[PDB]
């Protein structure tokens, strides 16, 4: 299973941290709200990290 | 804060906003140079914003001070979320008056049923997204450890406590983390986590500040 194809995971924590996830449907790295804990792998600190890891997925 | 109300400008003087290019967490000022927040709120280049109401507009009572130190509890577990507490030192001492003030630490733990004030600039919707400009407030009771454990089986540690309403509709949410849960003028909790926000049978989980008083005092004094 390609972790790049998993829906973004906010998690149970209550922070409002902006992270990037690869949106396979749109074919681009998009922003989403991360709660601060228990992150999945389709969660990046920058668009560049996201494209390098999941670009073309 | 879901199901809350507009606090009113600077009515919660100890509430601070942690900014990293935007608001991402809350915190509680415990003295002119120290802020208590959540360990999961540890981020790079934190700027503490005090005297805030409208988080998106400069209203004249703000104090923006960078964090000089960010001490996460040495036993913080990023998986279980145990010991979810962090101390932030301000690079320069905050100017205290009525609009910017510290909140007292507890002398003892709060009992179930005790009414508390929870505040923050987090999401105001249980389903959907809506972030407020001004600070939101919510009155909620401390819940029993038994009810908390029933709500979250195998997830509640001795350093966590639930607060809220089991019927749903009132809770802290994304953007509120690190913020205060004040009961009888004492900082009893830190917004931490939960299953979604304001969901039935899923009250918010908070860090039990009363278990860390000695650690907080000694840590601040040794930094
Ligand atoms: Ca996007
Ligand atoms: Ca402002
Ligand atoms: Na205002």
């Amino acid at each position: 299973p390609d972790f790049c194809l998993e829906p973004p995971y906010t998690g149970p924590c209550k922070a409002r941290i902006i992270r990037y996830f690869y949106n396979a449907k749109a074919g681009l790295c998009q922003t989403f709200v991360y709660g601060g804990c228990r992150a999945k792998r389709n969660n990046f600190k920058s668009a560049e990290d996201c494209m390098r890891t999941c670009g073309g997925a | 804060i879901v199901g809350g109300y507009t606090c009113g400008a600077n009515t919660v003087p100890y509430q601070v906003s942690l900014n990293s290019g935007y608001h991402f967490c809350g915190g509680s000022l415990i003295n002119s140079q120290w802020v208590v927040s959540a360990a999961h709120c540890y981020k790079s280049g934190i700027q503490v914003r005090l005297g805030e109401d409208n988080i998106n507009v400069v209203e004249g009572n703000e104090q923006f001070i960078s964090a000089s130190k960010s001490i996460v509890h040495p036993s913080y577990n990023s998986n279980t979320l145990n010991n979810d507490i962090m101390l932030i030192k301000l690079k320069s001492a905050a100017s205290l008056x009525s609009r910017v003030a510290s909140i007292s630490l507890p002398t003892s733990c709060a009992s179930a049923g005790t009414q508390c004030l929870i505040s923050g600039w987090g999401n105001t919707k249980s389903s959907g997204t809506s972030y407020p400009d001004v600070l939101k407030c919510l009155k909620a009771p401390i819940l029993s450890d038994s009810s908390c454990k029933s709500a979250y089986p195998g997830q509640i540690t001795s350093n966590m406590f639930c607060a809220g309403y089991l019927e749903g509709g009132k809770d802290s949410c994304q953007g509120d983390s690190g913020g205060p849960v004040v009961c009888s003028g004492k900082l009893q909790g830190i917004v931490s986590w939960g299953s979604g926000c304001a969901q039935k049978n899923k009250p918010g989980v908070y860090t039990k500040v009363c278990n860390y008083v000695s650690w907080i005092k000694q840590t601040i004094a040794s930094n």
